[PDB]
């Protein structure tokens, strides 16, 4: 915005022609390249933490009262797409 | 090995001259790294040293 | 009736209140814990902090 | 508090039956001639939830229980101090913490809730 | 002689022992047991 | 399990302590520390709450072996094309 370059940066013209070219290369690098396998990318992001997620699953067991399916379980059910929850 | 549950391998081997010494001329047998001792809590191993 | 009233309320989980971790949200001390032996013991105990202003969530390990 | 009655005859539960012309309940054996006068309406009992006090349970010969632990609490009645303490042996879920002392002389039975 | 006894894990559920000798008599932190 | 040492025995935790105990030593409160040392009935109780972890681990690696397999196999075949689709 106008004030907030005049007045909280106070950059020249050179600064902010250089500033604009530099925004504009630096996103024309960030779009994803065609042939990529996305797929097995997700798959691998998200069955990695569940591996790991194992050992936290029963801070919930430790409120008695909060007796509510969550973690390993919870996600086999979705996964399942079980008819009859716990 | 030892009997506190910390164990490792051999990364390399030293001459007694790049071996740091003591004021009376000892050497250690081997060097472990310190990094070892928090996590585990293995208190027994430094009392039994 | 006033019996009742009480009866008709729901589990309170009060947590333990400490005044050590930042949050990230609201940056208000107020964050309660919770810390157990549940990572491998290859590693040590693993801590969750939540923040009791704003609902923020984290973990140390 | 409906209580079973058995038959005199072969001490089988007696049925109850209805004598219109004179309009009188009576209890029958289905086996035998024998018929007594019924003598109150109430024959059959159905409570839902149980308003009961915990009970201490059985009590007889309970101080030789070297698992049970002791106090130093005065007896009521024969002011003895020393007594045997448990909680309810009744195993609901949702029981009280309220204690059970039972003398060590005298085996009086009294509770630490001493509620008016 | 009657001076030491072959307990199961049946048997156990009514019984009391004293751990150490000397908890019998009327660093870390030792608790003297009411029994 | 997320709860204090239970009865194991029958109103009790262990022969050392009398029936209807409901103090801390006797429900699995170590006071002591690794520098100080660890008196035998906590030691048990130390024992179990690490035995919990340990099946944990050497069971639930398999669990999450099978759902990882399922999740890369229901997926491998996505890709992004020339079109951005």
């Amino acid at each position: 915005a106008t004030r907030r370059v005049l007045q909280e940066y106070r950059l020249t013209k050179q600064a902010f022609d250089w500033v604009l070219s530099n925004i504009e290369a630096q996103f024309l690098r960030s779009v994803v390249h065609p042939g990529e396998m996305v797929g097995v990318l997700a798959a691998q992001s998200i069955g990695e933490p569940a591996t790991q997620m194992t050992l936290n699953t029963f801070h919930f067991a430790g409120v008695a009262s909060k007796k509510v399916t969550s973690g390993v379980p919870r996600l086999k059910e979705i996964l399942n797409v079980a008819k009859n929850m716990k | 090995a030892s009997r506190h549950g910390q164990k490792g391998t051999i990364g390399i081997t030293y001459r007694r001259e790049d071996m740091p010494f003591t004021a009376e001329g000892i050497v250690p047998d081997l060097i472990i790294n310190p990094h070892a001792i928090p996590s585990r809590m293995t208190v027994a191993h430094l009392i039994e040293c | 009736a006033k019996q009742n009233l009480y009866n008709a309320q729901g589990a309170t989980i009060e947590r333990s209140v400490t005044d050590r971790f930042t949050c990230g949200k609201c940056k208000e001390k107020k964050v309660s814990y919770y810390q157990l032996q549940t990572r491998s013991a290859d590693e040590p105990l693993t801590t969750f902090c939540t923040c009791e202003a704003c609902g923020n969530r984290w973990k140390f390990s | 508090m409906t209580t079973f009655r058995f038959c005199r005859d072969c001490n089988n539960m007696l049925y109850p039956r209805e004598d219109k012309e004179n309009n009188r309940l009576l209890f029958e054996c289905r086996t035998c001639s024998y018929v007594e006068e019924a003598g109150s309406p109430l024959v059959y009992r159905h409570e839902l939830i149980t308003n009961i006090g915990e009970t201490a349970g059985v009590v007889q010969d309970i101080g030789s229980d070297p698992t049970l632990p002791r106090s130093d609490r005065e007896c009521p009645k024969c002011h003895s101090r020393e007594n045997v303490f448990f909680q309810s042996q009744q195993r609901r879920k949702d029981t009280s913490m309220v204690l059970f002392f039972v003398c060590l002389s005298c085996s009086h039975i009294f509770t630490s809730d001493q509620k008016n | 002689e009657g001076l030491v006894e072959y307990i199961d894990a049946e048997e156990e559920e009514s019984i009391l022992i004293a751990m150490q000798p000397e908890d019998l008599e009327p660093k870390r932190i030792r608790v003297s047991h009411h029994a | 399990e997320g709860k204090r040492i239970a009865f194991g025995f029958v109103d009790r935790t262990l022969p050392h302590f009398s029936k209807d105990d409901y103090s801390p030593e006797s429900k699995g409160f170590v006071e002591n520390s690794y520098l100080r040392g660890l008196t035998p009935q906590e030691f048990f109780f130390h024992a179990m709450g690490g035995r919990e972890g340990l099946i944990d681990t050497a069971v639930k690696t398999a669990e999450t072996g099978y759902i990882q397999r399922r999740l890369v196999k229901a997926l491998e075949d996505i890709m992004v094309h020339y079109d951005n689709t």
